[PDB]
């Protein structure tokens, strides 16, 4: 009876005023302005000629516009009548819209944004729902608030600052509390000294005065004021201003490190203009007590909440149709939530037909009210029992509710791998197996758990027998890998405000919650009321990366994870961001809160956003499973980020893909290869492959005009191209060509994620006050077995050097022997590094093929590693000591992370790679310690 | 909040009279008592004083 | 003013307590007994061992019989044993794996246990149909029960978590009486042969005495460092021990109302897990948490013996009723009767 006026879509404009039946939801109020504007209307006509589709509603809420995009939304669910109610707008107004089509500038946009994607967000021959779409839909308003919320200036300029403490071998290269700023400007060379403690403003400040009457020499227009011109590297675009002491920035601590002068360039502002986005027109899209039936006449209900159905879940499982099939067979059903397995089902032995059909029962014993939100249907084709097929289904949806009605589903063929909930595209090859969920006259809307005053924790206040806190702090204090047995998972279920007190047994608590049932997952969720010794704890990311793993699937476990991970900043969400992308694959829906994380990050920073487009394009390419997911955060992203950003997105793709014709070409199959790589290079270059696009693996580093005589074929297995192009930066320092290495065949998903982990180690190591100097060198997967690979210069195989002779070659390439001590320390540290680093990580054992003496580093990733005699003869035994006591000082140092150590190393043998998890226990094991690790050495020596 | 803290404050302090307001005995003599005690079912305890194995149902025999 | 009146009134009355206490403590119990004889050496040895719990042993209690007795394990069940034969006159499964307690009937007819349920369960032996069936869930406590001992039949005091005890109708299954006062969780208690007292032990390292017939406290006695482990009664009924994690143990006279006795030793460093007397009194059985179970001379407080039969934690130890033989639980999964 809500009275509401409609504006109507054609008229004066005409106006309906009706009493709106708000008792149900909004298909009442549709049905209801549909005959009223059949009827009261004197274009009735128009509306008659038109179908119901040709219509939209939308509101405007303070000014824009909303959709009202599912009926089965109920009236409260409509914030307009609460708004209006608030601002006693009575009768409210909603406005009907007619329709309208795309237009091509859309089209275009969309055809580009696909191209870069290299997989389509529109496509719907592959879903039995409408979960990507409103992924989709829902997407945009975090994404118009990230943008509305950022600095134009300083993100186009996009400083690179940091906070973390200068480490001590570092404090020793500076002194004076100042350092040397070699000013560039054309070709002049003014030096100038500040101390390290300044911000770029008072740098700049300090130059314009001091050279006030002489800038001219400089070459720059008088008429110029201090801020028409900021900083920046030469040789990079590294800009360098805002508000930060000049010694925090990771440029000036690398060249610090390695030892070498600070050179700078003036410059201008990249105008903000350039980073506008584009205006977007796609307006932005119950609990237990009042959805029951309980204390309602049938004739005025709607609804039946989830928790009233006592009965027995049950499925139909009605057969199975293979066009072709490519012994025994039976089946097994299951109910899944997280790696668990609430219930199992199957069936019997059967012909191994083309089809076969039982319209069989299965009734599983977990009853309709002990449904958690995000259970897993797994489905398994079992063959004779050697797992043959696979799929997943979720019983509730992203819409609250329970599927009902007939299912057809494409099987997946045979880790993350499994717990894929989405259908195989391949429509006319894939076994098909139909199901049928009984149907219900009213939806089953589980509603969500009321947090209430719990007092078991309110007043049980008092410390309890140090007998049992003993018993339980011994448990908790295990290894994140302990298995809980049930006794550990009673006494400390029961112990639930003891251990609410202490973070690091929160991994070890929600993992002995029972989800089979309901009154655990409402005391549960009272549990996670009162947080207030989390929040403000101590920000331990080692540890939230076990909230957000495969055996949690809750829906607020993952919500406290990410709410410790908002607080993280810039520099650390970048090291761990390969781990943050391949643990979205776990989110049980579409739609989750990691997702909208990694979302929010990538719109006020540029280095991730680069890297995050990357890594999601990779998966994209690769994890056919995911890619509809991957692909749907990928579009949500690249409608935020700047035009400039979308341009240097699409001439990094062209490249690569150019490059990639031309290396199918050359495998194909002597000089005449040599002489056809020269003359398809030759075309490629006439045939607009650019000169200017951001090195994947450095957005500063850009490759310029190829220098053609230089490319190469290497005579190993794969035969990679050896591309050797030049900078496109005029002011470079020097004329070093910007290196690549460029190979087909070589899974590319190890050596990206191992790196990353040795990166996280460096960085402990730093922290630790120690440099082992270990050189990740930048490595990127561009699709399957295809990679871009960053080229090391002034390197030599080992294995070459030996077709006494890695020393001599030494001595050589170091006339002085000051720069002779100082490499043979970078070789000492360095070798102590990597035989620590790969002792670790399991890979120490193989043959010497992959090493590269630039200091020394390996390649190609594939005893606690290898020491070999000419390694140490480089290194009686002095040099020798200094070698061993560093090797054991960095092996405590890192086995004070072993909890980090193990959850990235699970983590990744979980999710990367195609009784293999206990080897980083033994390796990872004070004396005790340092007594097993000597042993390693001395028995390798 | 002066409701709850007066009102245990009043429990602890009536529970105080209660004890106090208790008859004791000299430390001497619960000793003698208890020494005494013992001293009379001394001879009953077969743990204080070994008894005959064939009493002891335990090492004896087997049937019982 | 109200509050502070009544602060000092209450910190006024405690030091007419202690100045009560002090008067009485004309003389020690040790001068006193620097006289008779020393108990000597208890040379024990292991008679029995009770296989087949298949986790640590939490609790047991002797029959009136002096040859039956409860034993509750983490294995989540309850055996009852024939200390004579080693024959399990019954093995209940259990539905809650965290048993802390157990308590054979004086009558014989009926057996209770419990943990972390907050229930104590209350189980039939002679069922109508011959089986193991749970006569009541004594429900109601808001912690884990911690220790119970039957009054009769109809009637059994159960101590838990929610720092109170209780006292029940095994018909009713209601809570008659509730003893409230601890300002701790309440690890043990202990029926004097008059059923109308019991004590019970707290980890405030404090002990109170009740009044069953009432449910008020008669008198409360300190002077551990830790939380009291295990308490029980004097045979004769006016005095008791208490077991604390402070690795002493000590006696308490009721009418004295104070300490008479400590026993200790520089040695003993662990918690003390729980006590026993001897059917005299004379010998105090004290379980340790080292694998060792020493035996103190009630009256010179010197350790004349000590029961060393188990490899791990002995947590509980008994006396039969007749003082014949010694039971003591421990983790590693046995009992072990003593002579
Ligand atoms: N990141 C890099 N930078 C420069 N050169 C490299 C890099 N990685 C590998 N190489 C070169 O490639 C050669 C090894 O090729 P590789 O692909 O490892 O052969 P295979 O696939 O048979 O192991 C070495 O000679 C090495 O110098």
């Amino acid at each position: 009876l809500i009275p509401i006026e409609f504006v109507l879509p054609t008229s004066t404009p005409e106006t309906a005023l009706l009493h709106v039946a708000g008792h149900g939801n909004v298909e009442q109020m549709k049905a209801q302005v549909w005959l009223r504007a059949l009827e009261t209307s004197v274009s009735a006509d128009f509306y008659h000629r038109l179908g119901p589709d040709h219509f939209l509603l939308l509101y405007q809420k303070k000014g824009q516009w909303y959709e009202i995009y599912d009926k089965y939304q109920v009236v409260q669910t409509l914030d307009c009548l609460r708004y209006w109610k608030v601002l006693h707008r009575s009768p409210g107004q909603i406005h009907v819209v007619q329709r309208h089509a795309p237009s091509e500038e859309t089209l275009a946009f969309q055809r580009q944004l696909n191209a870069l994607i290299g997989y389509d967000v529109t496509d719907v021959s592959n879903v039995h729902d409408d979960e990507l779409e409103f992924t989709r839909r829902r997407l945009v308003t975090p994404r118009m608030a990230e943008v509305a919320g950022r600095d134009p200036k300083l993100y186009a300029m996009h400083p690179w600052v940091t906070s973390k403490p200068l480490p001590e071998y570092l404090l020793k290269k500076i002194t004076n509390n100042c350092v040397f700023i070699v000013i560039h400007r054309s070709t002049t060379s003014q030096t100038i000294k500040v101390s390290a403690d300044d911000t770029p403003g008072t740098i700049l400040q300090s130059f314009f005065t001091k050279m006030a009457k002489k800038k001219s020499l400089m070459d720059i227009p008088e008429s110029q004021n201090e801020r028409d011109f900021v900083l920046r590297v030469c040789g990079r675009d590294e800009y360098l201003v805002g508000e930060t002491p000049i010694k925090n920035f990771q440029w000036v601590r690398q060249c610090l490190k390695n030892g070498e002068e600070i050179h700078l360039v003036l410059d201008t502002p990249p105008d903000p203009a350039l980073d506008e986005v584009r205006k977007e027109e796609w307006p932005l899209v119950g609990y237990h007590e009042q959805l029951t039936i309980h204390g309602k006449d049938h004739e005025s209900v709607f609804t039946v909440s989830l928790w009233d159905c006592d009965r027995k879940f049950r499925v139909k499982i009605r057969g199975i149709d293979i066009p072709v099939l490519p012994l025994t067979v039976f089946v097994e059903a299951n109910i899944q939530y997280g790696q668990q397995v609430l219930c199992q089902r199957r069936t019997s032995p059967k012909p191994f037909t083309e089809e076969v059909l039982w319209n069989v029962w299965l009734e599983f014993s977990i009853k309709i009210k002990d449904l958690p939100k995000g259970a897993l249907l797994n489905l398994q084709i079992y063959c004779g029992a050697q797992l043959l097929y696979y799929v997943n289904l979720l019983l509730i949806d992203h819409r609250f509710l329970l599927r009902h009605g007939e299912y057809v589903l494409h099987m997946w063929q045979l880790n993350a791998d499994k717990l894929t909930s989405a259908t195989n595209p391949d429509k006319e090859n894939s076994m098909s197996i139909s199901i049928l969920l009984d149907n219900y006259c009213h939806p089953i809307a589980l509603p969500k758990h009321r947090p209430t005053p719990d007092p078991e924790g309110d007043r049980v206040r008092a410390e309890m027998p140090n007998q049992l806190r003993k018993q339980l702090e011994a448990i908790i204090a295990t290894d994140p890998l302990n298995p809980l047995t049930a006794e550990d998972k009673e006494l400390l279920w029961h112990f639930r405000y003891e251990s609410l007190k202490d973070p690091k047994a929160y991994p070890k608590l929600f993992s002995s919650v029972k989800w089979g049932q309901q009154e655990i997952v409402a005391k549960t969720y009272q549990l996670l009321a009162k947080r207030e010794v989390w929040d403000q704890s101590a920000l331990d990311v080692g540890l939230t990366m076990q909230l957000l793993d495969c055996n949690f699937s809750d829906e607020n476990v993952r919500a406290i994870a990410v709410q410790k991970l908002e607080s993280l900043e810039d520099d650390d969400v970048l090291h761990y961001l390969l781990q943050l992308v391949q643990a979205v694959k776990f989110e049980p829906y579409h739609d989750s809160a990691l997702a909208r994380f990694l979302l929010k990050r990538g719109l006020r920073n540029k280095r991730i956003g680069h890297f995050l487009f990357w890594f999601l394009r990779s998966e994209i390419a690769q994890s056919r499973h995911y890619q509809q997911r991957f692909a749907v955060i990928l579009e949500a992203y690249l409608r935020g980020c700047g035009t400039a950003m979308l341009h240097d997105f699409t001439q990094q793709v062209q490249v690569i893909d150019m490059l990639q014709k031309v290396t199918i070409d050359i495998k194909s199959l002597s000089s005449q290869v040599i002489s056809q790589l020269k003359q398809k290079l030759e075309n490629l270059q006439n045939l607009n492959l650019p000169q200017s696009f951001r090195v994947p693996y450095d957005p500063g580093l850009k490759a310029g005009a190829l220098v053609i005589e230089k490319c190469k074929v290497m005579a190993s297995k794969k035969k990679p191209l050896w591309l050797e192009f030049k900078c496109a930066d005029p002011t470079a320092l020097s004329n070093e060509t910007i290196g690549i290495i460029f190979k087909h065949g070589d899974d590319l998903r190890q050596d990206m994620l191992i790196l990353q982990i040795l990166r996280i180690m460096e960085s402990i190591w730093e922290t630790e006050s120690l440099d082992l100097c270990l050189l990740p060198y930048g490595c990127i997967s561009t699709g399957d077995k295809i990679g871009m690979i960053e080229i090391v210069k002034d390197a030599t195989t080992i294995a070459k050097i030996q077709q006494e002779v890695l020393s001599h070659w030494l001595k050589e390439k170091c006339p002085i022997e000051e720069k002779f001590q100082a490499a043979v320390e970078r070789f000492v540290y360095s070798c102590a590094g990597y035989c620590v680093a790969t002792f670790v990580l399991g890979i120490g054992d193989r043959h010497n093929d992959n090493i590269m003496i630039s200091n020394l580093f390996h390649i190609d990733f594939g005893v606690p590693f290898v020491l070999t005699p000419d390694f140490l003869f480089v290194m009686t035994s002095l040099h020798f000591q200094k070698f061993q006591d560093v090797c054991v000082k960095a092996y405590l140092a890192l086995r004070h992370h072993t909890n980090l150590l193990i959850i990235l190393f699970s983590m990744m043998l979980m999710t990367g790679m195609p009784e293999d998890i206990e080897y980083i226990r033994d390796a990872l094991t004070e004396e005790d310690a340092k007594k097993y690790f000597l042993d390693q050495i001395e028995v390798c020596r | 909040n002066n409701t709850a803290s007066i009102a245990q404050a009043r429990k602890l302090v009536e529970q105080l009279k209660m004890e106090a307001n208790i008859d004791r005995i000299k430390v001497s003599k619960a000793a003698a008592d208890l020494m005494a005690y013992c001293e009379a079912h001394a001879k009953e305890d077969p743990l204080l004083t070994p008894v005959p194995a064939s009493e002891n149902p335990f090492r004896e025999k087997k049937f019982f | 003013s109200e509050l502070d009146q009544l602060r000092q009134e209450a910190e006024q009355l405690k030091n007419q307590i202690r100045d009560a206490r002090k008067a009485c403590a004309d003389a020690t119990l040790s001068q006193i007994t620097n006289n008779i004889d020393p108990v000597g050496r208890i040379q024990m040895r292991t008679r029995r061992t009770l296989r087949g719990h298949l986790a640590k042993i939490y609790a047991m209690h002797w029959g009136t019989d002096s040859r039956l007795l409860v034993s509750a394990s983490q294995d989540g069940k309850l055996i009852i044993w024939d200390s004579y034969t080693t024959n399990k006159v019954h093995a209940i499964p259990l539905r809650s794996s965290w048993v802390m307690t157990c308590a054979y009937a004086p009558s014989g007819n009926y057996v209770a246990c419990g943990g972390l349920d907050n229930i104590c369960s209350i189980y039939n032996l002679k069922t109508r149909e011959g089986n193991v069936r749970v006569s009541r869930e004594l429900a109601g406590h808001t912690g884990y029960l911690s220790c119970c001992r039957f009054l009769d039949d109809n009637q059994i005091v159960t101590s838990s978590g929610d720092t109170t005890c209780a006292l029940w109708d095994i018909e009713t299954g209601q809570q008659t009486t509730t003893f409230t006062g601890h300002t701790g969780d309440v690890m043990s208690l202990s029926l004097a042969p008059d059923t109308r007292l019991f004590v019970s032990g707290a980890c405030d390292a404090s002990a109170k005495l009740w009044d069953v017939r009432e449910g008020m406290c008669r008198q409360t006695f300190t002077g551990h460092e830790s939380d009291i482990n295990a308490i029980c009664f004097f045979p004769n009924g006016n005095a008791f021990a208490t077991g604390s994690d402070d690795a002493t143990c000590r006696l308490f006279d009721l009418r004295a109302d104070q300490e008479l006795m400590t026993y200790s030793h520089d040695n003993i460093i662990c918690g003390i897990t729980s006590v026993s007397f001897s059917k005299s009194g004379r010998l105090l059985l004290a379980g340790y948490d080292d694998f060792n179970c020493n035996v103190w001379d009630a009256l010179k407080a010197d350790r004349a013996g000590v029961l060393a039969g188990h490899d791990n934690r002995v947590s509980c130890l008994g006396v039969t009723d007749d003082g014949m033989a010694v039971a003591t639980g421990s983790w590693d999964s046995f009992l072990k009767i003593w002579n």
